[PDB]
RNA sequence: UAUCGAGAGGU
């Protein structure tokens, strides 16, 4: 998968605005290790900014 | 190494009072639940589960 | 290449990793990865 | 039925007489005001340089206990709730600090009110750290040294103390009933003579002493709750108290609606 | 694991079969075992950094031998002494005096 | 608790803590209670 | 003069380079002034002898 | 290390009162007046004053590592 | 005169430590083996 | 070392019984009792021949053989991981190789991050031993 | 994902 890894921002939920590193993305379920408490949680894939090379994009990265 | 071991399936942590349980429960943290397992048979009765 | 901060005279500089491990300006052998890039967040809690 | 007596006020603390309430709802009262009043605080901190003897954490802590105007909060949205992705100005006030030390002698102390507001859910009235005067630099921060440095990014969000207590307008609030006792709902312990050693209620010249022949009325109730609600600043007291009121009134509400629609 | 499953609990020194009893687990917030009071005498457990170990039982006949032999409601009149090992303590016997 | 075993079997007596428990620990929380430094003064006759 | 090996020194000892220099020079040698010393320092290691 | 920005136990800022602190000490008062006219009338928040010890004055003796 | 008082003991004991410290018994030990154990040692 | 709490005697709701003790969460909010946590992670670069000698980087999969199971993605090019940056885990913050005697000629030497520990790099210090070889050491800060 | 030891600790 091609965002593993890459710097995340939240857009939607109770961790929203919150930084983070797909950690594990097996399938629509993802696994973001959140920066600000050391925990690890799951999102859906939906929630999710990826960091690219204008700004914060989608999932059509 | 035989008439005691080393044993897998095994959990330690510290323990703590609860007024809210049961006598025969165990409070277990979540994440020792989910490092733990039982190897379930599946059966008619449970496969969707 | 990597930023680095030496521990004595506090100069900045890089190392493209073959160059030898000491500071430039004083030649300190004793030196100190500069932050990273990436940007930090705190949830202030 | 119910009556208010103000026995004294100010900006940051209001003290009051409340009867002819039920025990729990001046509890109740009492603990909305603590628990779930909103106001406005630093709850996201980018720091984009720190070079000072504190750990990044360690002011990203202080950062979200600054008392922040909080009066317009209620017209605010919860970024939870906003439709934007990441904060935005609906939602959110952003506040900027930066902090620096020229000159190879001497500190540099940072207060809070070097924090600048930069964006906001304008015209509303919120987003400004308290102050106590106009000569009142605020809450100490942080300390610099020659070359130590301060660049940080805040972003302030609606919250309730129930997530973190600094969310809250309240600090104490003092709260007592009976000041003589005559409800019997407490039992003195003592060495040689209870009313000797026991102090008098900073009330007990509001209501009349048991007289000595008295016979003990076993129907009477609390009814007179002397209450002290004191701020930080984010809200004022009489703002408190007023919407302590206001927010218990929407729980009891939003239960009166699930009620009338499970139907 | 999940709520129910039998567990063998126990606390060191083990020096006396109370010492190793069946638990239904409860699964919760936190990082302790949860104990009811009441069981902290056969274990002589506390909770002032005491700790205490759990093994999960891998097979229907072996479940079988925890929730049938070793549970702790069984255990709650020992052989020792013809006589109970679990009162009420503490707090509850305080409060209901 | 013996008896209570003897009469009613493992899982009723199980029961019993708990019931005994839930109680008395409702009440003791609004009741409360406490102990001090004052509970170790004898008072002046006594000390003499 | 013939070497005949090298023998670890106690801290603040008088055979310490940190007996003079003073609380100025104390901070710039990365010290701390509560620390009173009897120690050596063996491969990084902070070592004390016990008596 | 640094002034607590709010007492432990019931919230009141204190933060902003710790240069008044060692002022109303310099001018002579005692420390327990100087409590008093600083507003701090709860014990709680008198102890987070009273008590505290300013660390971050000896951190900072360090010279800077950048 | 007068007579000594308590806190005229902790100034004694103040004095103590003054002079001392809480190490001595460790630096004066080590001093003296650098100032003359060695040597006596290679003496022997 | 330690702190002036305020403290009840009292028989509360029993979630104290048997010494143990109720903490006031607000208090935690506001900072009671919390602490800051260091641990320092040490490796060295170490000689096996005339020419033989382990070598800080980040490794290649293509020529380097049993990597860690942790990610390698936040090392820098010079095998180290950058202060500012949060670690879990089995995270690598040391990437090192050792040769393999007589493509793909390297092994993997590198160093995890402490599998039941989390946090933020600290600092990093970079500089030689006495025998001239590199050498690291990672501080790693959480709050507890 | 080493082995052998040592030391300091927890109930
Ligand atoms: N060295 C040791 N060897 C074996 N068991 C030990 C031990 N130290 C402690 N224990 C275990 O821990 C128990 C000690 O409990 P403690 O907490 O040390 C004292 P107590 O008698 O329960 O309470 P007190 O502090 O009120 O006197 C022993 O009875 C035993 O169960
Ligand atoms: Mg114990
Ligand atoms: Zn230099
Ligand atoms: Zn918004
Ligand atoms: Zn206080």
């Amino acid at each position: 998968d091609p965002t593993l890894n890459k710097t995340v921002k939240i857009r939607q939920g109770g961790y929203k605005g919150k930084i983070g590193i797909v950690k594990e993305a097996n399938g629509d379920r993802f696994r973001v290790e959140l920066h600000n408490p050391n925990k690890t949680i799951p999102i859906p894939c939906s929630f999710l900014l990826i960091e690219s090379t204008h700004g914060w994009v989608p999932y059509e990265d | 190494n035989l008439m005691g071991k080393r044993v897998d399936f095994s959990a330690r942590t510290v323990i703590s009072g609860d007024p809210n349980l049961e006598l025969d429960q165990v409070g277990v943290p979540i994440s020792i639940a989910k490092t733990l397992s039982y190897p379930e048979t599946v059966t008619q009765y449970n496969i969707h589960r | 290449g990597v930023k680095y901060t030496c521990g004595a005279c506090a100069h900045n500089f890089s190392l493209n990793k073959s160059d030898p491990v000491r500071c430039k300006e004083c030649g300190h052998r004793v030196i100190y990865k500069a932050r990273t890039k990436r940007m930090i967040q705190f949830d202030a809690r | 039925e119910p009556k208010v007596n103000i026995i004294n006020a100010q900006d940051d603390e209001v003290e009051l007489m409340l009867s002819d309430v039920n025990l729990s709802l001046a509890n109740s009262l009492r603990r909305t005001m603590l628990a779930e009043v909103p106001t406005l605080a630093i709850d996201l901190v980018e720091i984009k340089m720190n070079t000072s003897v504190l750990a990044d954490e360690f002011i990203s802590h202080r950062l979200g206990l600054i008392p922040l105007v909080s009066e317009d909060v209620e017209e605010m949205k919860y970024s939870r709730d906003c439709t934007c992705e990441d904060y935005c100005d609906e939602c959110s006030v952003v506040l900027e600090l930066s902090a620096r030390h020229e000159g190879e002698e001497g500190t540099t102390d940072v207060y809070s009110s070097s924090l600048i507001k930069v964006s906001g859910p304008g015209n509303l009235n919120v987003g400004e750290p308290v102050r106590r005067d106009d000569y009142d630099q605020g809450i100490l921060l942080c300390k610099l040294r020659n070359h130590q440095e301060l660049n940080i990014r805040c972003i302030a969000k609606k919250g309730i103390a129930k997530e973190h207590a600094k969310w809250s307008p309240c600090s104490a609030i003092a709260f007592e009933y009976d000041p003589h006792n005559k409800l019997k709902h407490t039992d003195f312990w003592f060495e040689v003579d209870a009313k000797k050693e026991w102090p008098d209620s900073k009330y007990a010249t509001w209501e009349e002493p048991p007289k000595p022949g008295e016979v003990f009325d076993y129907k009477a109730k609390p009814n007179r709750f002397y209450m002290t609600v004191e701020t930080t600043g984010s809200l004022k007291a009489n703002q408190v108290f007023s919407r302590g009121i206001k927010t218990l009134q929407e729980k009891l509400a939003n239960v009166l609606f699930e009620l009338e629609n499970s139907r | 694991l999940m709520d129910d499953d039998p567990v063998l609990f126990n606390r060191q020194p083990s020096l006396h079969k109370m010492s190793m009893m069946a638990h239904r687990v409860k699964v919760m917030p936190y990082s302790t075992f949860r104990l009811n009071l009441s069981v902290t005498s056969p274990y002589n457990a506390d909770f002032d950094g005491d700790e205490m170990n759990l093994h999960v039982p891998q097979s229907e006949e072996t479940r079988a031998e925890l929730s049938q032999l070793c549970a702790v409601p069984l255990q709650i009149v020992s052989p020792q002494s013809n006589k109970p090992v679990m009162g009420i303590v503490q707090d509850t016997l305080c409060g209901v005096r | 608790i013996h008896t209570v075993m003897r009469e009613k079997g493992p899982k009723i007596c199980a029961e019993l803590f708990g019931n005994i428990q839930k109680v008395v620990n409702y009440w003791l929380l609004h009741n409360g209670f406490s102990i001090g430094i004052g509970d170790a003064i004898a008072d002046a006759s006594t000390m003499k | 003069k013939v070497h005949i090996g090298k023998v670890p020194i106690m801290l603040r000892s008088k055979f310490c380079s940190l007996r003079t220099l003073d609380e100025v020079d104390l901070y710039k040698m990365k010290e701390c002034p509560y620390d009173m010393g009897g120690y050596f320092v063996i491969n990084g290691s902070e070592k004390v002898l016990i008596a | 290390m640094i002034i607590p920005v709010r007492c432990f136990s019931c919230g009141k800022v204190v933060g902003d009162k710790w240069d008044a602190y060692l002022r109303l000490l310099e001018e002579g008062k005692q420390e327990g007046d100087a409590l008093d006219e600083l507003k701090l009338k709860r014990y709680c928040c008198r102890r987070m004053v009273l008590t505290h010890v300013d660390l971050i004055e000896k951190f900072l003796r360090y010279n800077p590592l950048e | 005169d007068d007579t000594i008082t308590t806190e005229d003991c902790w100034t004694v004991i103040s004095a103590f430590f003054e002079e001392k410290g809480l190490v001595s018994q460790q630096l004066d030990s080590f001093d003296e083996f650098m100032e003359t154990s060695i040597q006596d040692l290679v003496w022997e | 070392a330690g702190q002036n709490a305020i403290v009840a005697i009292a028989c509360y709701s029993g979630y104290n019984q048997e010494d143990s003790m109720i903490m006031n969460q607000s208090s935690i909010d506001r900072g009671l009792f919390r602490s800051l946590f260091f641990r320092s992670y040490m490796d060295q670069e170490k000689r096996f021949g005339i020419s033989i000698v382990e070598e800080f980087e980040k490794p290649t999969r293509a020529t380097t053989l049993r990597l860690k199971h942790g990610t390698y993605e936040k090392l820098d090019e010079d095998g180290l991981i950058a202060p500012g940056v949060r670690v879990s885990g089995d995270d690598i913050i040391i990437g090192k190789t050792t040769p393999i005697p007589p493509y793909h000629t390297k092994r993997d030497a590198s160093t995890p991050l402490r599998s039941t520990e989390n946090g933020i790099v600290d600092q990093v210090l970079l500089t030689t031993n006495q025998e001239g070889l590199k050498f690291v050491k990672v501080r790693m800060r959480t709050t507890k």
